[PDB]
Parts: structure tokens; C-alpha cells; sequence
């Protein structure tokens, strides 16, 4: 048996995982009170990846919830599937992070880090064979940036043979919900370079693009916005949760996706995405699923992937399917879209198929892309940072809370030293 | 709803009704209610605390947060184990 | 849990406070005496006690009576603790010396004792709301002494200031140019962030966008009470983008010295214009950013914005404000500083404004916009020129000096404000290197 | 089983006695006539009350006062029936603000009577626990008679616990110019024999009643009633059942580090005037902080200009002990309450399960009250003030002729001055930190 | 049958034992009035381990209650279980405790010792083989310290080869309920170092720490605080009363957790410790019983196990669990953190498994710990002694009752010569 421990920091990441645990509970047939009221017998066979057995029948997710503001815990307890976590893992704080990476990393975050590693230690020891951990956070903003990267650093230095999956909401080119977003982002990605094994960059502008152009929605709510994120976060972890031909768990993905130890930033995708008005005129098959996977309309990072070359493609299909077409459609993609696929990885797709799709559908597909188009996001964050670092704007807070002048330039040096390789292997 | 708090009536501020002779609040010349609630026509009771500007609950009201709680304590925290009980009986219908 | 303590000093701040608690009782649900005719919503600005007689976390301190005696004989005599309504005995007489130097010592120990009692009953203290003007002697001197003492004692905690600006054109006293500079010299080094609002801009918005030519100060202060309720909203309630007071003071204050935001409010309609307009989100965002609803009479065109905090309340979907911020960024007349590309912080709350019996109509969407402009330096220079003209031949200086003032501190405050002018010019100059 | 003998000497002592017995009447079921309307099962009445054949319950006390009209107030007013008619030891002739008259000529016709009364009052005591001497440092009776009575009781029952409740002289107002001449002698004589003595300053009671009770013109009926609540809160462990029951021998082993330093100060928690108690919360943390606030202290001395040596907290009512312990931790880590460097553990904890009972009047009916008793170095300033006043009055030999022509020898003022010089030297000696 | 007598001295230990008779009355099945009202004969099988028979089956405990002040005697008599205790062994005095060690040891407190030893001798022969001596008290304060340790000294001089255990409450670093905690406690430990075989140092602050962090109370009263002590004091003597596998009596415990004759100070522990809320979502297993047994939050001392190298561990599990896991995770604890267990004692842990769970659960585990972590307790109490011994403070009462400087000097020297053998083994 195999386990994944889910931990989350920040208001954003807490809502990420609230929608994720709702989606996983609906997929495993688990009611809000925690028991199994389901339909399929094999649906209970690998509950113990995200869930924990408890004496009588209400399973408990192996999730620890942390936030410096003690109101997001109130929100997630008052949510729909709120009475499902352990009350012991609500490791909150009597403070407010204040959108400050300094105050999430070198302060009361670092004073609560001992307790959050204690409960993470408890849930990790209560396992048998751990693949690793899952952290959901916003790369722009406080709490989930500073505490998130500190927590990743400690967990990576503690368990070096386990993989880390961080689902990060990177700041968007369109607007800015936090004014120190690139300050938080550069310092956070400095730690994300040498730590995690699987980072997934999700953009809210891309979420709007999907839900208005493809889903045809009018009032897009956050429940929908990281419902769409919960979809892919469930779609990555399905081969070790349900049976099927050609299984590929998280490490089997991570071996194939990243060619180099640092280029581990993925832009996700879900593409049986049908509007409620055009769903009734659908003819669900592998060709249009693999056509919907490969456009700049279901790509959840705010960088059009046709500004760079794909390094590695993933395709976690779900549903009862046969797959000669799932093979030759990747052949067709590599043959036609040839200027955006590398030549030094010949046949740079990975394919996996799960037996059971998400409920309410018959056949789905999760797309995980590693390209040279995250170039543009990282570069734009770099000029967005250097616009304010040149005249010391919003820096007195970090310097007062205890941060140093040289380490900001160290973070920007690592920023540019991630920017340069994704130049040179996109241009050979 | 300050009269619903505690059963005997709230301690009304000293109206024109009492005002005993040979006592220090014995003003002469239009005596109505409102000066005895306005605190600064009120010269003090001179032996008793200053007159109220309001009506306050009676002699048998406990003051402050007196948290009674609902936990049974550690006899209920050790002397019972709430094994998972369920009420499936599903009204799916 | 997330408490915050309000101290109301001077007549202006006290009547802002009466409007504010008039608003807050109707917002939460406690009736004017203080009891609730029946959770973690009132435990932010209000405490709890025996039965239900909820007491606000406010210190109404003033050097004269008759400003607090209105509260003590009003309907609100039951809301407040009888000792936290603190009155002095002598008037400050528009004298910064009589507000900070001579008559401050008979009251400062008592007001700090009540402040530390209220802070003792705060499990989490984010900050303070300090209500006054830059005008009269109380709100000039006692404010300064309070900020010195609170910055000494509670240096790691937030002190938010709510200051009424001395109007560049109308005014009500002859030594406001003296008092404003004398109070900002000392509050610059201690106050974390000072939301500042002018009287005659509220005068303008009441005469134009409120369709009434005769509201009095009980309605003038009501808009500021709405501004305070809008700005401290995610602390009291829950929303989409909760914005915390630490978040305001970290995302609106660029440099250690530039901490003077200007507030403005979205719709101020008056119950005979509600059913004839839609009041969408893009148009109220453009209404907040158009150069006439600013609550300080300075022209935003003659300057550059630095950072703005939008706080939408009511039924607001987040992608309407996403589109509104996009449109504001594309509109050319709003000119930003080139060194700050992220110009905005969005906050969204699901709770609409409460409708007090008055003139403000029931609108299901309302954004308070705070701007940090560089046009406020023009208003600073407008006060500085008045100070120079009055200080040219020592007008009204003997009243200050005879009460304990030192002459050189006038000149010290003068080139401190000159230095603030050069800091504004230095943060406003563009990129040439 | 656990009883104390309360002697009330002089006008101040007997007025505080009238107030305290006014309190204990309604503290128990003993209606102010003597009987109890209970249809009973008790054994809490026996500590300060007897048990006669049917129900009368005479108290264990003695009102002694060398002048009449005050014992006649007792035997003319409401409470005469409750007291033993022979317990009322009135004298015949007032001591007239004169220690010489209180100690040297007119005591000898009443000292034998009062010693006899104290003796056969202690005969109705299985375990006697202590002596409660109520007096002042002022008038002739309450200086000289309490000095001589203190000497004779320390001769006769010296092993027992000995508590004084005394009204300390005012620093600014006073009521006698021979307040220093009488305080100097009564403290010089009672220093060696008193086990501990709790001080009250009328100025501080005036200010605490003006500020907290918010009363502008109340009389000594309201001065002494706070002292009544103080003594009822102190002697409550021996009356009721609680959590940390404290004994008088614990109090005396407790509140003094050294044999002669035996002057702690009282402080009473919420003294809110029931017109105000609705507007605040009266929690454990704020009542513990209100004890240490430099405005609710029962005497004028500045706590910041001094160090607390050892203090005892008597929480009474529905108080959870770990809120007490948390408030103790917060008070300990607060940096404005400085202690002596040789005493890490300086706090005492006591919890009793019986809430305060209030007479109809000033005090709010609160189910929680802590009495704080602090032996501290802050009283050295008041001692120095009184000694400077004594120096400036004795340097011209004024008012000495009444003392010396009565039978008192003139030179005792001198060695009283060096006795207080030794006391000041000891209060300075306890103040330095450890260098060795 | 093996018997033991339970003396309680003071206020503290008097209340602890007086409610411990209540807590074992539930496990046995006698009501307040002495009549046996149970459900199985297997509880009646060994009533004569703590309970003496009386005619009509009206079973009376053997417990010599002692105090110098008849107030706590009335408190026990008017408590919940009042009509259970023998009228003859209510030995009291019409005196005052005065919380004075000299008063309890070398004054009129010694004038009741003859009667106390007489009434102890009254049940010393109404029994078969008196294995041990329970005695409950507090090291700080009077009566329980002074007269308690003189009672221990006299009863060991009278019976020399029986094991005795003292459940004793020690002062807390944080606070102080007594100004003479060091003066009472160092003088109390001076005899306990060379006398007793099983102490149980149970501070006051960790009980509130358990009730606040683990049990999640809001108004922890003294019954709630004393009850964990009573649960440990019942669970330690369960292999002596009820059947099971790997049974161990008190001398077995003494042999296994006394490596050297002076290092016998034990850290207690009880670990089905759950809150009322998280008690729902909890999953009772011997693995997590071991986990929350060795977690440093359920231990009842201000002695950090992460700052104290362990010497001997005992675990009295109770319940019908299989033996292989209660051996296996006990091995895996030492294999996990072997650097916090000694190497000169390999195999430094003891397992006992009684058959019967405590009434009201399905299993439990009493934890007994002899570690080096008591060195910080002794160091801190020695510094508290020294700080007030420098000025000779608070000493005139002791010298009046019959103390001198050389006795306190010997006590402090013995405290330092007790701190040395508990650090010089951790230094290997
Ligand atoms: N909203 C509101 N503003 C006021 C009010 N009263 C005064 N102001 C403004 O405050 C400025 C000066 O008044 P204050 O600062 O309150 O004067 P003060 O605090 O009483 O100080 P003293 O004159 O020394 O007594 C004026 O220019 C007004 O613009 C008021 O009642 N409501
Ligand atoms: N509680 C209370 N205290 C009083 C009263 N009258 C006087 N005192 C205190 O007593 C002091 C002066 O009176 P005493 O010292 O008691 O006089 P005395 O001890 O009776 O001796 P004589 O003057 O000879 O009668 C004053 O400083 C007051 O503090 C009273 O009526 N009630
Ligand atoms: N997609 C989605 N996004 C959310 C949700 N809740 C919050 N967000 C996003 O969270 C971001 C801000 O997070 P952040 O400021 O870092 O919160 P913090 O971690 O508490 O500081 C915003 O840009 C929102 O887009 C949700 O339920 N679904
Ligand atoms: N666990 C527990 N500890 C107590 C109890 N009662 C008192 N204590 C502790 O006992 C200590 C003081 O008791 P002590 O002075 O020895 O009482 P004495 O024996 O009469 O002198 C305090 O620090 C209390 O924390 C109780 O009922 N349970």
C-alpha cells in the first residue's frame, strides 16, 4: 500500500484543498460525515492513499491545515465537507501574516513550524510506504509563500527520498491581488528550485480564459476556479488509486517529465471541458479529447505554450478506453506540431490510462506539460521584481522583520539562473 | 429588554416619587424626572454612590463571564470511547 | 480573536465616533443601550459581559466636557463604560502647547491606563483606530502625546490614524496651519498609517452626488463612519479576499515616511436615484478613480498614484473587479509610478453596507478605494505656505510659547515638512539611469 | 475547631468591628438579633460564633474602649442583643491622644479585666488559631492600650498566631498632631511581639472610594466596610471549604521572610459600585492585575519605587485555579512589577468555594474576589515620611510635657527613633541584589 | 493475593488518593456505601490487593488518612466517596500545618507519628505478604513533605525489604503555589534519595498542559487534574490485580527500572489521552498508543525527553491486544530514536499486558519513564534553593522549630550529588 500526505498553507491553498477534498470525497463516494455510501466495490480498494482508516467507518483524510490567520480554519470548518479532517491537525495561529514573506518565514511562521512538523511527523509515521507530500499554495501573497517554502525546506531536508508536489498559484500578468506579489514570488521560487520534485503553476487569468471561452460561464466564482484546479489535482493521482492498464504513479510521472534536476515546473490541463449548452452536442472520442488537450485554451498557466518548445508531454487519460488511437494520436501530435517539440528527446510524450473516469463523465484526460513557455512567466516576474527592487519599494517591511539586502539579489540571481537554461535548451 | 433580565424589577433611578424631605436632593422649582437621570444636575447622594443615569438590574445578578462549559471533563474523556456510530438508513428515496 | 482598539480624541474625532457606533450597533445587531435581543463577529470591535450588555473597545478622551456629556446624557449612555468616557477640565484653546505640554499630564496617565486595560482584554491585538483632526488643540497635541506613548509601549502593534485634514480653502480657525504641522512633525515618526480626509471634499460630494444641500455634521461624519466600516470589514466578517490591517499597512505604505492615504467611497446615492441606475462594478470603480470623488481636495491629475487598495462589499463577483482593474490600468489619465507595476490590492467581502436611518440608500455593492497619490504633496505645500506667511512675523506665537513651547521646534517642524516635500519629489521622479 | 479571638481596641478598632460584625451577620444565617431562622448541619458558625442552649450564638470578640459613648453606641443601637453584655469592656475616661495615658496610668483598672475576658474566651476554644487586634496608630487608646495588650498577650499566649489590623497614619492629612508620637511608640513596642500587621491608610481608602466606587461624600461606615470585606476574605479558609485552604500559621510562616519585617499590605478585588459592574467583565486576569495596579492599594506607597518581597492571593468564589496560574505567569513576566533578586517563588495561591456576600450598600454583588497581601519594600517611604515628621516635631521638644508629666520617661522617643533607624536600615538591606 | 497499604498525607496527596479510591471503585464495582455492585466474578477474584473484606461483604479500603489540620479530613468525609473510609484510621490533629517542613518533621507533627504508625501496624498484620507502600503527597508544602517523608522513613525502618512508591507532586518552573517550594522540597528529597524505591514526580503544570493541548478542556478543576494521576496510579498496579500476559509486580518494576540504587525517579504517563472532539475521529491501535505514549505531551512532568537521554522505559498496556505488535512497535521506537536511548543498556524497555481494559475504554497503556530529564528539574529546584539560601531568607521559622544551616547544606549537597549520577551516565 502507498500513501500521500496532504498539507496546506494560506487562505488560497486552504480553499484549493477544500475543493480538492470535496472532489476526492465525491470520487471515493465518501459522504460529508465521513463514511462510504458508494456504488463500486473496487472504489474502496485504494482509499488509503489520501485517507486513513478509523475504527467504525468514517475515514479521515491525511491532511494538515495551517494558516497564520485564524479565520480560514473557521471558513473550512464551516464549509460543506468541513467535518472530515482531524481537529488536531487544525494548526492555526493567533496572528496575521500580512502578505509578508518575511513574516511567514522568519517570524511566527517559524515559531509554528515546529508544531506543523510535529503533526506532519505524526501523519507520516502513521503510514507504510510514502511516496511523498502535497502542498497547495499561492506563489504570490503571504502565508502560503513564506511558510510554504520554509515547510518545503524542512520536509525535504527531513525526508529526502520522498517527492514533493506543490500546486502553486503563480502571479498573473493581467492584474495583481497583492501588491508585493513578485517580491513573494521570487523569494518563494528561490526555495522551490532546490526542494520540490513537482511544481505545478496555475494562473487565475488562465482560469478566467478557460471558464469564459471554453466553459461559457457568466459569473465565475472561486468555487469553480479551483474546482478546475481540483480536477487536475485529482487527475494526477489516479493510477495508484484505481486499477487499470499502463499504470503511472507520481514518481513514474516525475521520472519521465523532468530531464534536468531543476526544470520541474509544470503547467497543467484538463480537457473534457464542455459548456452546459454545448455538452448536449458532444460526440466523446479520443481524437477530440487529444485535440482539446493541446491548445492554448485549457492551459492553466498564463503563458501561451506556442512561445516555446515542449520538453515533455503527459497524458493521464481516465475512462474505459482502448488505446491504439491514444498512441497514434500522440504520433500525429508529434508529427504535425513539430516546431514546438524538441528533437533531442525523440518521442517526448508519456501516456497513462486509468480504468474509471471521474463521475458524471465517461472519459477524461489530464494534461501535464513541461515546456520552454514557463520562460515568459518567470521572466515577467523577474522584471516585475526589478521594477520595485531598484528603488527599495516595499522593502522596509522585510528589512525590519529581519531579511537581508544580499539574499534578495541572491534570489534574483537564482531567478536569472533558472531563466537562462530554459533559454538555451529551447534554442539548443 | 433590561426588565426581562432578572425577575425582580430593575433598580429604577430615584424619580420624583421618593424625594424625601430633609435630604440633599430636595430641589424646589419645577421638579420632573429627567434631571435625576442627567448625571450632572445630580449632585451626589453624599453617603451613597452617585445616582445612575439609567435603570440597572437588581440585587441578585452575577457579574462577568461565568463560563459553565459543556465538557464532562476527564471522567467523560477517559470513561467513554465514542466508537463510530452511524445512521445510514438512507432517505435517498 | 482579531480585536482592535479605538481611541477618539478631540471634538471632531468624538463625533466621528458617535456616527461610527451609531453605524456599528445597527451593523451587528445590538440595540442602542448595548444588549442583543436574541458570534465571533462582534468580538472584534465589541466585548461581551454579564447577560448581554456588549461594550465597545473605545476610549472617548477629551480635554473639555460637553463633548462627552452629550454621550453621557444621550441614548448611548448605556453602551459605553462610565469610566472610559474620559473628560478633562480645561480647554486646549487651539494650542498645541496646551494639548501636548501643559494640559496633557492630568489626562495621559488615565487614558494610557484605560488603553492598557483594554489591551489586557485583547487576546489578539492587531492595532488601533485613532480618530481626530489636524485642527484643534486637543486633536493636535493630545494625539501627538498619545502616539508617542503608544509607540514607546506597543512598538510591534499597528496604529491606524483617522485624521481630518485642515481644508485649504474654507477652514474654521486661524492657527490650523500651525497646529497641523506641529502635530504631523511628531506623528510622522510614530504613526504607522494615517488615512486622511478633508471636510470640504465631503462637502462637495454631499452637495453634488447626494442631492441634498442641507445635511449637518451628523451627516458629514456619517460618510467617514461608512469609510471606517468599509475599511475594517474583513476583520469583522468573512469574504473572498480578506484584507487584514497588517495587510493594509504593508501594501499601502511604500517608504517609511509616505503613509498618508486618501479614501473615497462608491455609491453615495440618496434614495431617489436608486431605481434609475444599475450600479455595475466597472462604473463604480471608474467613479472611485475619477478625479472628483476624492475625499481630499487635491487634483489627482497633477500627480502619480503609488498604490491603491480597493475594498468591495456586497454581492461582488471577483471577475467583475478583475475586469474593472484591467480597464483602470488601460485608461491613460490614471498615471502610475513607473517603479510600481502592481498598483492594486483587491479585497472582496460578501456583506453589504448597513442602512442607517438617514440619507444613504441601500446599495448591494460598495467599494472603498484608498489611494496613495503624489498630489497630496501639493496640499502639504498649501499648508506650508500658510505656515510661512503666518510665521513671517511671529503671528499667534506667544500663546504657544507662554504655555511651554520652545521656539526652535517651530522651525524644526518647518524643515521636517520641507524634507517631506523633498521625499515626495524624490519618490515621484521617474527613471533616467 | 479553627477559631480566632478578635479584640477591638479604641474608636477605630471598634468602628471597624461594628462594620465587620455587620458583615458576618449576613455572611452566616445569624440574623442581627442572634438566632438563626434555619430549619436544620453547619459547623461553619463555630469559627467566629458560639452555641448557647437554644440558638443565641454569642460571638468570640471583645470591644474594649477606654471612653464610653461608642461602646454605648454598640449597646444602644441595633446590635446590642447579639453581643454578651459583659463582653462590652468600656472604660471610664478617654486616653486623649496620649500613649502615656493609654499605657502608663489608665490601663491598670481595665487590663486585668480584658486579660480575664480574653482568657475565658479562649477557654471556649478547642483549637484557637490566632488573635485579631483591630486598632490604629493614632489616639491614646488605640496606641497605648494595644501596645500594652500586645505585650501581655505575647507574655501569656506567645506561641500563637498574632495578626494586627491597624489604620496607618495619613501622609498628608492626619487627625492628630501626636499621630507621629503615638505611632512611633506603638510600632516600637509591637515590632518585637507582633507576628504580622496589615496596614490601612485612610487617604488611599478615600481615593479608592472616590475613583472605583465613584462616591463623593461617604462616611466611615463606608471607610470600614472595605476593611470588613478584607478581613472576611482573609479569614475565609478557616470558615469554608475550597481548593487551596490556607492556615494562619501558613500566613505567618508565609508573609514574613525575616522576624521583624512583618508589615504586608491588603488589597481587595472588584470594588466596583454595582452601577458600573455591568460594563466590564471582572475576569481572573484583570482582577489579578487590579490588585497590582498602583491605585487600588489599601495604603499610599508607590509600588514602582519598591520591590514586592512576598505576596499572597486569596481568590474566593467560582475561580478556576489554572486561570489564576496563567494570570500569575503573566504578572511574573510583566516587567514593571519588580521583585527582590533572592526570591524567585514569591506568589501564593488560595481558592475558596464561597462567593462574597454583600450588605445592601456600595459594593457590587460579585461571585469572585481576591485579597492580595504583599510584604514589599514600598512601605519604607511611608516610614521615612513619618520618621521625618517625628524628627521635625521632636527637635523642638513640643508636645512632650503631656507625655513626660504623666509617668512616661522622656528618653523612650530617642530609642524609638533608633529602632526605626534599624527598621529603615533593614528595609535598605533587603533591597540590594546579589553581588557575592 | 499480594497486598499494599495506601497512606495519604497532606492536602495535595490527600485529595489525589481520596479520589483514587473513587477511580478504582469504578474498576472494581463497589458503590459509595461499600456494597459490591459489579458485573463479573473476575473483578471479585483479587479484591484483596487494595480492599479489605468486612462482614456483609461491605468492603472497606485500607487507607490511613493523615493531616495536621482537620479541614481536609472534613473535605474527604464530605466528598463524593465519604462513607467508605474506616473511622479508626481518620488519624488527625487539632493543629496547624503551617506549610513548614520543620513543623511537619521535628515538632508537634511528630507527636502524632506514634498513633499513625500504630494504626498502620493495625493493618500491617491483617494481611499475608505486604509487598509495597503507596503514599500520596506533595514534595512542596508542608505535611506531605515533612511528615510524609518521616512516615516513609519510619515505615522503612520498621519494614526493610518491601517496595514503596510515593506519588508526589513537585513544583512547576512556570508558577509557584508556595513561596517555600524549594525549602520544603529539597528537605523532602533529602530523605527520599536514600529510602524509597519508586517515586512518581507529577508536577502541576503538565496536567493543565494536557488538559489544554491534548484533552482540550476550558475549565480544568482539581478533580480533572488529579484524575490523570489517579489513572496512572491505578494502571501501574494492574498486573498485580488482574490477569494478563507478562505480569509484573511492583518489585519486578523496581528491579527493571532501578539500574543504580539512587536513580529511581520515574516519569508517569497515561496514553489513551484524547480530546472530546478528536476522540471521535481517532483510530485506537497499539501503534498509535505507543506513538502518543512516547510523544512528549502526554508525560506528566516538566522534564523534556528531547533534552533527556532515557534509561529505562516501562509500558503497562491493558486490553485484549495481540502481543506481536506491542513488542514490534516497542522495538521500532528504539530503532527510530536510538540516539535518545542509552547504549550501555541495550534492551531498555519493558512490556506488560493486562487482560482487562480500564472501565470506559477498550484498551489503555500506563507509561513509566526513568530518564535523565529529571536533571533539569533538580537543577532548577537547586537554583531556586540557592537564590534564597544566599540571603538566608525565610529561615527563622525553620531555625525556631529546630533546623540549622548544616542540615540545609547537606540537603543541597545531596541534591547536587543526585544531579551528578543522572548526567554522568548520559555522558557515558
Ligand atoms: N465630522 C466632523 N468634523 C469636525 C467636527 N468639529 C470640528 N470638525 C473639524 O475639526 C476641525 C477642528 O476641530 P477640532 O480638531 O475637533 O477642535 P478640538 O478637538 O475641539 O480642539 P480645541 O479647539 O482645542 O477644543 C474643524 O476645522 C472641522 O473641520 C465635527 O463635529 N464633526
Ligand atoms: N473605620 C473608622 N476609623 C476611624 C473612625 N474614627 C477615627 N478613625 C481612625 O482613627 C484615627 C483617630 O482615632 P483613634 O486613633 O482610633 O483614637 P483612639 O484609638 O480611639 O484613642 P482616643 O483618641 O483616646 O479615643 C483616625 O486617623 C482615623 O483613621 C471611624 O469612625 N471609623
Ligand atoms: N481558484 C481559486 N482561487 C482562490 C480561491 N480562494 C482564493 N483564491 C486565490 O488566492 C489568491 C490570493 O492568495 P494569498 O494572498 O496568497 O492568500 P494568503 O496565503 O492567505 O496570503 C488570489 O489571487 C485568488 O485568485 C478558490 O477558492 N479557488
Ligand atoms: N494534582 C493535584 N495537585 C494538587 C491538589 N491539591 C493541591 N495540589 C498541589 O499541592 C501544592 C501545595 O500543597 P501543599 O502545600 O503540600 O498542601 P499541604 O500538604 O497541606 O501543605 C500546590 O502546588 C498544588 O498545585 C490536587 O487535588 N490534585
Amino acid at each position: 500500500m502507498r500513501e500521500i500526505v496532504h498539507l496546506q498553507a494560506g487562505q488560497c491553498g486552504n480553499q484549493i484543498g477544500a475543493k480538492f477534498w470535496e472532489v476526492i470525497s465525491d470520487e471515493h463516494g465518501i459522504d460529508p460525515t465521513g463514511t462510504y455510501h458508494g456504488d463500486s466495490d473496487l472504489q474502496l480498494e485504494r482509499i488509503n492513499v489520501y485517507y486513513n482508516e478509523a475504527t467504525g467507518g468514517k475515514y479521515v483524510p491525511r491532511a494538515v491545515l495551517v494558516d497564520l490567520e485564524p479565520g480560514t480554519m473557521d471558513s473550512v470548518r464551516s464549509g460543506p465537507f468541513g467535518q472530515i479532517f482531524r481537529p488536531d491537525n487544525f494548526v492555526f495561529g493567533q496572528s496575521g501574516a500580512g502578505n509578508n514573506w518575511a513574516k511567514g518565514h522568519y517570524t511566527e511562521g517559524a515559531e509554528l513550524v515546529d508544531s506543523v512538523l510535529d503533526v506532519v511527523r505524526k501523519e507520516a509515521e502513521s503510514c507504510d510506504c510514502l511516496q511523498g507530500f502535497q502542498l497547495t499554495h499561492s506563489l504570490g501573497g503571504g502565508t502560503g509563500s513564506g511558510m510554504g517554502t520554509l515547510l518545503i525546506s524542512k520536509i525535504r531536508e527531513e525526508y529526502p527520498d520522498r517527492i514533493m508536489n506543490t500546486f502553486s498559484v503563480v502571479p498573473s500578468p493581467k492584474v495583481s491581488d497583492t501588491v508585493v506579489e513578485p517580491y513573494n514570488a521570487t523569494l518563494s521560487v528561490h526555495q522551490l528550485v532546490e526542494n520540490t520534485d513537482e511544481t505545478y503553476c496555475i494562473d487565475n487569468e488562465a482560469l478566467y480564459d478557460i471558464c469564459f471561452r471554453t466553459l461559457k460561464l457568466t459569473t465565475p466564482t472561486y468555487g469553480d476556479l479551483n474546482h478546475l484546479v481540483s480536477a487536475t489535482m485529482s487527475g494526477v493521482t489516479t493510477c495508484l488509486r484505481f486499477p487499470g492498464q499502463l499504470n503511472a504513479d507520481l514518481r513514474k510521472l516525475a521520472v519521465n517529465m523532468v530531464p534536468f534536476p531543476r526544470l520541474h515546473f509544470f503547467m497543467p490541463g484538463f480537457a473534457p471541458l464542455t459548456s452546459r449548452g454545448s455538452q448536449q452536442y458532444r460526440a466523446l472520442t479520443v481524437p477530440e479529447l487529444t485535440q482539446q488537450m493541446f491548445d492554448a485554451k485549457n492551459m492553466m498557466a498564463a503563458c501561451d505554450p506556442r512561445h516555446g518548445r515542449y520538453l515533455t508531454v503527459a497524458a493521464v487519460f481516465r475512462g474505459r478506453m482502448s488505446m491504439k488511437e491514444v498512441d497514434e494520436q500522440m504520433l500525429n501530435v508529434q508529427n504535425k506540431n513539430s516546431s514546438y517539440f524538441v528533437e533531442w528527446i525523440p518521442n517526448n510524450v508519456k501516456t497513462a490510462v486509468c480504468d474509471i473516469p471521474p463521475r458524471g463523465l465517461k472519459m477524461s484526460a489530464t494534461f501535464i506539460g513541461n515546456s520552454t513557455a514557463i520562460q515568459e512567466l518567470f521572466k515577467r516576474i523577474s522584471e516585475q521584481f526589478t521594477a520595485m527592487f531598484r528603488r527599495k519599494a516595499f522593502l522596509h517591511w522585510y528589512t525590519g522583520e529581519g531579511m537581508d539586502e544580499m539574499e534578495f539579489t541572491e534570489a534574483e540571481s537564482n531567478m536569472n539562473d533558472l531563466g537562462n537554461p530554459v533559454v538555451t535548451r529551447g534554442a539548443c | 429588554r433590561t426588565v426581562s433580565q432578572i425577575c425582580p424589577p430593575p433598580r429604577r433611578p430615584l424619580t420624583v416619587a421618593d424625594i424625601r424631605p430633609g435630604m440633599e436632593n430636595d430641589r424646589l422649582g419645577v421638579v420632573r424626572d429627567s434631571m435625576f437621570q442627567n448625571p450632572l444636575i445630580v449632585k451626589a447622594e453624599l453617603g451613597k454612590p452617585r445616582e445612575r443615569s439609567s435603570s440597572l438590574p437588581g440585587i441578585d445578578f452575577n457579574y462577568g463571564l461565568y463560563i459553565r462549559g459543556l465538557d464532562g471533563g476527564v471522567p467523560e474523556a477517559i470513561g467513554h470511547w465514542n466508537v463510530f456510530k452511524q445512521q445510514p438508513t438512507c432517505p435517498h428515496e | 480573536q482579531r480585536e482592535c482598539i479605538s481611541v477618539h480624541v478631540g471634538q471632531a474625532g468624538v463625533q466621528i465616533g458617535n456616527a461610527c457606533w451609531e453605524l456599528y450597533c445597527l451593523e451587528h445587531g445590538i440595540q442602542p443601550d448595548g444588549q442583543m435581543p436574541s458570534d465571533d463577529s462582534f468580538n472584534t470591535f465589541f466585548s461581551e459581559t454579564g447577560a448581554g450588555k456588549h461594550v465597545p473597545r473605545a476610549v472617548f478622551v477629551d480635554l473639555e466636557p460637553t463633548v462627552i456629556d452629550e454621550v453621557r446624557t444621550g441614548t448611548y449612555r448605556q453602551l459605553f463604560h462610565p469610566e472610559q468616557l474620559i473628560t478633562g477640565k480645561e480647554d486646549a484653546a487651539n494650542n498645541y502647547a496646551r494639548g501636548h505640554y501643559t494640559i496633557g499630564k492630568e489626562l495621559i496617565d488615565l487614558v494610557l491606563d484605560r488603553i492598557r486595560k483594554l489591551a489586557d482584554q485583547c487576546t489578539g491585538l492587531q492595532g488601533f483606530l485613532i480618530f481626530h483632526s489636524f485642527g484643534g488643540g486637543t486633536g493636535s497635541g493630545f494625539t501627538s502625546l498619545l502616539m508617542e506613548r503608544l509607540s514607546v509601549d506597543y512598538g510591534k502593534k499597528s496604529k491606524l490614524e483617522f485624521s481630518i485634514y485642515p481644508a485649504p480653502q474654507v477652514s474654521t480657525a486661524v492657527v490650523e496651519p500651525y497646529n497641523s504641522i506641529l502635530t504631523t512633525h511628531t506623528t510622522l515618526e510614530h504613526s504607522d498609517c494615517a488615512f486622511m480626509v478633508d471636510n470640504e471634499a465631503i462637502y462637495d460630494i454631499c452637495r453634488r452626488n447626494l442631492d441634498i444641500e442641507r445635511p449637518t455634521y451628523t451627516n458629514l461624519n456619517r460618510l467617514i463612519s461608512q469609510i471606517v466600516s468599509s475599511i475594517t470589514a474583513s476583520l469583522r466578517f468573512d469574504g473572498a479576499l480578506n484584507v487584514d490591517l497588517t495587510e493594509f499597512q504593508t501594501n499601502l505604505v511604500p517608504y517609511p515616511r509616505i503613509h498618508f492615504p486618501l479614501a473615497t467611497y462608491a455609491p453615495v446615492i440618496s434614495a431617489e436615484k436608486a431605481y434609475h441606475e444599475q450600479l455595475s462594478v466597472a462604473e463604480i470603480t471608474n467613479a472611485c478613480f475619477e478625479p472628483a470623488n476624492q475625499m481630499v481636495k487635491c487634483d489627482p491629475r497633477h500627480g502619480k498614484y503609488m498604490a491603491c487598495c480597493l475594498l468591495y462589499r456586497g454581492d461582488v463577483v471577483p471577475k467583475d473587479v478583475n475586469a474593472a482593474i484591467a480597464a483602470i490600468k488601460t485608461k491613460r489619465s490614471i498615471q502610475f509610478v513607473d517603479w510600481c507595476p502592481t498598483g492594486f490590492k483587491v479585497g472582496i467581502n460578501y456583506q453589504p453596507p448597513t442602512v442607517v436611518p438617514g440619507d444613504l440608500a441601500k446599495v448591494q455593492r460598495a467599494v472603498c478605494m484608498l489611494s496613495n497619490t503624489t498630489a497630496i504633496a501639493e496640499a502639504w505645500a498649501r499648508l506650508d505656505h500658510k505656515f510661512d506667511l503666518m510665521y513671517a512675523k511671529r503671528a499667534f506665537v506667544h500663546w504657544y510659547v507662554g504655555e511651554g513651547m520652545e521656539e526652535g521646534e517651530f522651525s524644526e517642524a518647518r524643515e521636517d515638512m520641507a524634507a517631506l516635500e523633498k521625499d515626495y519629489e524624490e519618490v515621484g521622479m521617474d527613471s533616467v539611469e
